[PDB]
DNA sequence: CAAGACCAATCTTTACACTCTGTGAAGTTTTT
DNA sequence: CAAGACCAATCTTTACACTCTGTGAAGTTTTT
DNA sequence: CAAGACCAATCTTTACACTCTGTGAAGTTTTT
């Protein structure tokens, strides 16, 4: 490894933040203004003060602390192995020994030294920089040679891709100079000059005279090591100025230029760090800025290709594969493509860090689970799943109807806060391998399911039966296995009755369509109150039942009236004569149903008719409206039967958790099923194509309801309260999600 | 990257099998004989049609497909080019207020073959295809050109209806397209060309297109490689012109 | 409107490009290096030359053209209405009349002028700039006052968000100065000075003396109009320097700073352009760079909120709503979030422009369909759907198994080109309302379906029947309704036989499991050859059938052998005594099946056993392998029956397009169904959980097959050819997609 | 342009603390042959000189070359690289002290002095005859320093 | 009696080998 | 005989009203 | 009759020697 931990106390936006357990790739994600670049500034200042540069000290998070501390724990196990060995007697190795590992092995005795040598070596070097209130800086190690050597051994390479100079890639060479280490004593400036003069002269000695003249005229300073290696590279290679795919930089784009710059630099880093013991830490800001999603994916793919091409394992070995640890690569991204490709192509060698600024202003760093044990999920992992990492509140659902509802534009207009929550339908296995409960504190979430997934009532036996999900939930909820007393006695009682519910029996009425005295609403409320600790919300019925309740019957009926008035047309190219013929053949009163069947049919396009045709159509439509009102209020005894029939037609469930298909298969409620089929095939034929779940009736219903109620009432608080009254179920979930989002 | 053709390019993808016998026995590629060309009369015009069974037709077709389609042209040439159409020739002139129309007399017959050789030379590598007898460029022009039996005096001629003749005409006239386009641009005139019919339009309130100076200048340019202006079809109008009904 | 068209000929990366039919929001999308910013550079140079600035001319696309032209067609209908009217007699109006609309109404006569006045007014001003080869520039209108006035009336406001100075928002004020127009004759520098002196003096006259001194000392130039309005704004308002949410800019982030800068500027633009006749054109590059996806969505949402708050329609009217045309807002983005929110919140007022650089190097601009007539699709529109706009090749599929296959990491490793193609499962209604055929040239695509969607064979009747999708496809394919002869005679013949297939009958064998002589492969090949023109590919069988063919039987069987050897363990905490007890009670030979049922069970975790236990387990496993080999080759007559049984167990179809559930419902093939159930319940019980479509068997199968064949063969061309041989169906589709991607 | 190069300085806008624009002008002055020096012999020489085990430096240069994409050197870049490798130091120092510690007049005077000295010294052997134009050779200079400069 | 805080300068800090990768088997005044 | 191309300078170009939004009911030489 | 203006691409442009300095003794339409 390279760095064990980084700790910041009271500097910039950090109160007390510790980052550890670094992996080969560390993806940093988080909202805008959470401190992602503040880590960069802290590390940059720490390394600038490491080399004794003169810079302004960073600002304190709060002024009620007299200190601000930065702690770095360098991992010197591999360097200790490098230098302690008797073979490496070089001068650089001798310096590293005499600076770092001397005076540390001095204090240890023979027994402890031998124990360290023989056992699994683990040596760390902890360096703390403390900034006082008067801008003075104090180190925990008072030997500046140690700090300079630590800077040399673990160099910090740093890019903000936003401020890259696209048309001049010179800053690459400097970074290359930081990477590789070798000997320069043998190469003087005399042998090289003689070689060049012998190669460049029609008469021997001329080039040496020229260089002597230039040297005599100028006054310079001896080369530093990095300048030496840069000069030798630049002389050795064929060209200095950079060219993108055979074309000059200024003709190319900006995204292409930045992508190629980053790609070449990272490729050089990984390629050149193989043979040396220098372990850099590289920090990229926005590796995706100005890049097409395809280009960002390709950038990560090429990075992983180079990373895996030099990686040696128990199976992969041979020429060109090294065990040398890879440099610690941090990059802060706001692009789901970068994160998705990072996860999919790295697996266990990547780490996702979430930066969130809390309520007071401190930054919190958390680790989001990005390793999955399921290969199928890794292969099927796509942009939609990777988008979840950037969410603020994830509302997991089960079917597509909930997606249709919670994404409604008009509904989100009146609840802007819920616009920040991403809805994602999750299967049970997908929800299991995502592990949203691991984050919880990082990304709050809720899992929305129907109560059918818990209890399956049987009409024949008049018994509830517990699904295995209920047993598993109870098993996590019987916390009392190894605990102490707390105000959880109510929880134990609730679990006791939840286990007791199995043996109880409840009678049903109307051949199994209602409960005599059992209140499924009360059971749902108790279940939700108990299971709020598990972030799971269970609805009493299906989502169609939630939309269509006894209170929502009027507006829905109004929609029927509107769907009776506007969106059908006349099924003939000759409205006048056709309407006359159908009025003649079919009576207004006795045969209104076949007359409406023949005349009107659903059509998106509305041709304009004559005024008399409009009058006739309006009279027929009003007559049909009155007839349907009378028939509906006659064939059904109370409003509850009508609501249940509407739920069943659209695909909902009864009070006993039975669908229309389930009732047909089991054979119960023959009379109600026959009435529903009669209403579908005779009077409500035009609504038949809209009866299905995926037909999009939810969107039209919600849009019309919102528009109508906004027409009735003007104030937004009034409109929200009316929405809460009319849909007590959905508005509650939206309110809960928004309240959790606000905090 | 411009298109370059070498010996392998001719022998593999161009010839394929049309002149395999000549390349294996190192025998010179022959002229297009009169036996392969039939002479049709349409109006006062004479058309030359090659027979399909001859290998020359097939090599002309694959030349058109793979070689002449890659040489860059001039955007003022709206005819015989991929994506070029008459309506495109007549469109840039909707912005003009005065219109003029000129014609080149016998455009295809007046194309000098030496000009074709000079125009195609930079795009074909200078090698010897057949020993030391016939060069590659010579073989390709033997495939492309023809000798008119009616008029043997003018020698090799690019005839009407030789498959590759239109693209070759555009390539050889790119030079004059550039010259005339530059002159018109300096005069502020919109210029376009379809085959040999040239159309100019002035968007300004001026009489430049109706003057004899413009005709004289265009003719002086056209005399560089020996073309002439058909004086019968010269037309100049204001605010409305009709070209073949459009 | 503001701009009718923009045409570029032979400049920068454009050969001949015309952009027209602009809407209120114009989203520009496209790959890196396609010319999206080249439009910006062309417009910027055109407007710089409009004001007679001295700049270098832009480079020609190809040097074989002597000219390069930029044409702008300004829409002056509203300005003509403004100025022609007799009420507006101001000096600015008089200048606009005497410069633009004079000498244009001069040429017209009374009849034509009255016709223009009375009818729907539509007036345009076309301005062409031609750059010659010698860097000279020639206009089509030789009056510089006209060009300066056009620049003033239709100002170009331009931002590259990448190079924004975050900590100084001064460039806002300049742009504000460009927006609003009013009178300044009354405000001199004398009345203002007297007012300030009267307000600022303990003794009257002091401030006037001070200003007189300052004026006398300095030497200046009279104010321009924009400086005047800027000064008056800056004096009038409470503060100049900008602050983000009560905090100073340098303390805030970079993404937050850029977001707030863009938000305030666009808000000012839309708010201030309401009352004036000046119609700006604003061009934003990368409105998303450095922004969290949530922040980009919120940016577009606020933009739409401001846009709709001032929009007046037949229903929305009253105080604060204007009919004034909105400025033309172009922004080039690479973020799916920006495009998604733009589409969802604008609808018919947005336009998506696709920039693609072809093969030679010219830029192509196309319009991608972004308006949907389905409200349900608009509400359900999400990140996954909006990602499709950035695709290079869309492979629409039907079920999740194809998604599992085509996203396989190992499979994509050997076909890198297909990694650039995004796979998206599309329902029939979703595929209908996406309209992927409208783009085609912009974003090439293919729709992958099973042949079952075309023809439904009946075993009882021995007849094919044509699904309505076949009739609809034939209806689009009978092009000959109003056409002329072409080499389509073969197509007409193929459609004739496709209609004839209905009346034909084909016998079946083995109770309806095979075809006597009919070749479904031949029919599939003919259908695909005919329908390639419609970008639809039909597979002979389901995807499970495509994976499991007669040729893939060996490797699959090897997988079974491997799934027999490795991934089960012993179902007991005491392997030694348990294995001894089961060896004692159950014989090795006679009762191998119950012995393996009791001993081995599938388990992800593999505890380490004693060497003798490993030996016993290996012997038992080898015996079971031999027994299964013998039983499988005995109970099935030929290899084809085994392949069909494997397809049916996993959920495929037979040759007659019948699933296991379909066969069970219809009752045919009782013997084969019984054999399959016996093999599932007795010998292949361990594979039973992996029998389902969503169990992920495809991923494991493909991974193991790829790893094994790569172990056998080293060369990548060899491995690809082996893949093509072993899966002739899937490799063909990948090859076709890659070939279409390359071109 | 190549034969009679124009060298041009406005002393007012001189970057005092970075004397890099000297090298470019030096590249304009002298002319000699570079066909014999390839990038293979030099790499072998350096690798033989810089290696505890032969061949390592050549492998390193091959890796760097394979990763990057560049354009062939121009002549002036070639001569600049050869100078900068040959000499002992690149960064400039005034009388043993770093530039940022020294003054502004001293820095400008030394810059102009070294550049003119290099010009006259190096133009002796070649047929390239430059034209050099200095603006304000005296700005920021004490009268004694201007006299000493001349 | 005895004690934390004991100047600032002063010297090639960039790789080795077996292992092409791993690190190892005759004035005044002041101090006085 | 007659014709495209006929200097460069030279002057408040920023809103109005009814309509709080829409635009309207006694030297040489040269030209000579 | 005859004439100025006859594409744009396409290839190591950096020193030599005797002289340490001097350069030398079976569709429409268009072109047709
Ligand atoms: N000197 C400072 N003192 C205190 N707090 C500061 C200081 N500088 C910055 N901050 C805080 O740190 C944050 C600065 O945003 P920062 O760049 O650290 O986050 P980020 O996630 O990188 O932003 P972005 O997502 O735009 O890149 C803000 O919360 C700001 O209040
Ligand atoms: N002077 C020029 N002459 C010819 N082609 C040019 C010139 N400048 C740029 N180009 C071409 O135009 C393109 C430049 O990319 P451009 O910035 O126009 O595209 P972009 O889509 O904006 O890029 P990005 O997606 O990175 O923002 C390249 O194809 C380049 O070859």
């Amino acid at each position: 490894m390279t760095i064990e931990s980084i700790r910041v106390k009271n500097l910039l936006s950090f109160d007390d933040v510790i980052l550890r357990d670094f992996r080969d790739i560390n993806c940093i994600i988080g909202r805008n203004n959470v401190g992602k670049s503040n880590l960069l500034k802290v590390i940059r200042y720490f390394y600038a003060k490491l080399e004794n540069k003169k810079v302004i000290p960073l600002d304190f998070h709060t002024n009620y602390n007299a200190v601000g501390e930065i702690t770095f724990t360098f991992d010197t196990t591999r360097i200790k192995k490098i230098v302690t060995s008797r073979k490496n007697n070089g001068r650089f190795h001798k310096h590293i020994y005499n600076t770092l590992f001397k005076s540390s092995s001095v204090k240890l005795n023979f027994e402890e030294l031998i124990a360290r040598k023989n056992s699994t070596n683990k040596s760390f070097f902890s360096l703390t920089l403390t900034i006082c209130k008067d801008d003075s800086v104090m180190w925990s190690v008072d030997d500046p040679k140690v700090r300079s050597l630590l800077a040399t051994l673990y160099p910090f390479l740093y890019i903000e891709t936003r401020h890259i100079d696209l048309y001049d890639w010179n800053p690459i060479w400097k970074l290359i100079s930081n990477l590789n280490s070798f000997n320069f004593d043998d190469v003087d400036h005399d042998e090289l000059v003689n070689f060049l003069d012998e190669k460049i002269s029609s008469r021997k000695g001329d080039y040496k005279k020229y260089i002597d003249r230039v040297v005599s005229v100028i006054d310079t300073k001896p080369y530093t090591y990095k300048e030496k290696v840069i000069n030798y590279i630049k002389v050795a290679i064929k060209g200095d100025s950079f060219v993108n795919a055979g074309e000059e930089l200024f003709t190319q784009s900006d995204g292409t230029n930045s992508n190629k710059f980053l790609e070449t630099l990272l490729h050089l880093l990984i390629t050149l760090t193989r043979t040396e013991f220098i372990s850099p830490i590289v920090y990229i800001d926005e590796p995706e800025v100005g890049l097409h999603p395809k280009l960002a994916e390709s950038f990560v793919s090429n990075l992983n290709k180079i990373y895996s091409k030099f990686k040696k394992t128990s199976e992969l070995s041979g020429p060109g594969r090294y065990k040398t640890p890879y440099p610690n690569i941090f990059y802060s991204t706001h692009s789901p493509s970068i994160l998705k490709q990072t996860i999919k192509l790295f697996g266990k060698d990547q780490q996702v860090l979430h930066f969130s600024k809390k309520k007071d202003g401190s930054t919190r760093v958390n680790k989001i689970n990005s390793t999955y044990s399921d290969e199928r999920f890794l292969n099927i992992f796509s942009d939609n799943e990777a988008r979840l990492f950037f969410s603020e509140y994830i509302v997991f659902v089960e079917g597509a109807t909930e997606l249709e509802l919670f994404r409604n534009l008009s509904l989100l207009n009146l609840y802007p806060a819920f616009s920040l929550a991403d809805i994602y339908d999750a299967n049970e296995v997908i929800l299991a391998n995502i592990n949203p409960g691991y984050s919880k504190a990082s990304i709050p979430f809720v899992i929305i399911k129907d109560i059918d997934t818990l209890i399956d009532y049987s009409i024949k036996t008049e018994k509830f039966s517990l699904r295995p999900l209920f047993e598993k939930m109870i098993k996590e909820l019987t916390k009392e296995f190894d605990y102490y007393d707390t105000g959880f006695g109510r929880v134990r009682k609730e679990i006791d009755l939840f286990s007791d519910i199995q043996s109880s029996t409840k009678k049903h009425m109307d051949s199994g369509l209602f409960f005599k005295r059992f209140s499924l609403h009360n059971l749902s409320s108790r279940i939700n109150k108990v299971s709020r600790k598990l972030n799971r919300y269970f609805m009493t019925t299906t989502i169609e039942g939630a939309l269509i309740n006894e209170q929502s019957l009027p507006y829905f009926f109004n929609w029927i009236g509107d769907v009776i008035l506007t969106q059908m047309t006349i099924n003939n190219p000759n409205p006048d004569k056709f309407i006359e013929a159908m009025r003649r053949r079919y009576n207004i009163k006795s045969q209104v149903v076949p007359l409406f069947k023949s005349v009107f049919c659903i059509g998106l396009n509305h041709p304009v008719y004559s005024s008399a045709v409009d009058k006739q159509a309006l009279r027929i439509k009003l007559s049909f409206l009155n007839y349907l009102k009378r028939k509906v209020y006659s064939d059904f005894n109370n409003e509850k039967e009508i609501v249940l029939a509407l739920r069943l037609a659209f695909g909902g469930k009864t009070e006993t958790q039975y669908t229309l298909d389930k009732l047909r298969k089991d054979g119960e409620a023959e009379l109600f099923r026959e009435k529903i089929k009669n209403y579908k095939n005779n009077e409500l034929f035009f609504l038949e194509p809209q009866m299905t779940k995926t037909s999009g009736w939810v969107t039209t219903f919600l849009n019309y309801t919102i528009e109508k109620i906004t027409s009735e009432e003007s104030d937004d608080d009034r409109i929200r309260q009316k929405l809460s009254f009319i849909f007590p179920e959905i508005i509650s979930i939206i309110e809960q999600a928004s309240s959790s989002i606000e905090a | 990257k411009m298109i370059l053709v070498d010996k392998v390019f001719y022998e593999k993808i161009l010839s394929v099998e049309s002149f395999k016998e000549n390349i294996i026995t190192q025998s010179a590629i022959p002229k297009i004989s009169n036996k392969e060309v039939r002479l049709i009369s349409s109006g006062s015009k004479i058309f030359y049609a090659i027979n399909n069974t001859s290998p020359h037709s097939h090599v002309q077709l694959r030349l058109n497909r793979f070689f002449l389609s890659h040489i860059p042209l001039n955007s003022a040439a709206k005819a015989f080019v991929r994506g070029g159409s008459y309506l495109k020739y007549l469109e840039p002139h909707i912005y003009g207020s005065s219109y003029c129309r000129l014609d080149i007399s016998s455009f295809f017959n007046n194309i000098s073959f030496d000009d074709v050789k000079q125009s195609l030379s930079p795009y074909i590598k200078d090698e010897y295809l057949i020993g030391t007898e016939q060069k590659l460029i010579d073989a390709i022009l033997n495939s492309v050109g023809y000798e008119s039996p009616i008029r043997k005096d003018k020698g090799m001629i690019i005839p009407m209806g030789f498959r590759t003749s239109p693209a070759i005409s555009n390539i050889v006239f790119r030079k004059m397209d550039l010259l005339i386009q530059d002159f018109c641009a300096k005069k502020g005139v919109i210029y376009s060309r379809y085959a040999d019919d040239m159309l100019f339009s002035n968007p300004r309130e001026s009489k430049l297109l109706m003057s004899d100076y413009f005709i004289d200048e265009i003719s002086s340019l056209l005399s560089i490689m020996g073309f002439n202006i058909n004086q019968s079809k010269y037309i100049s109008r204001e605010k409305e012109i009709s070209i073949n009904g459009y």
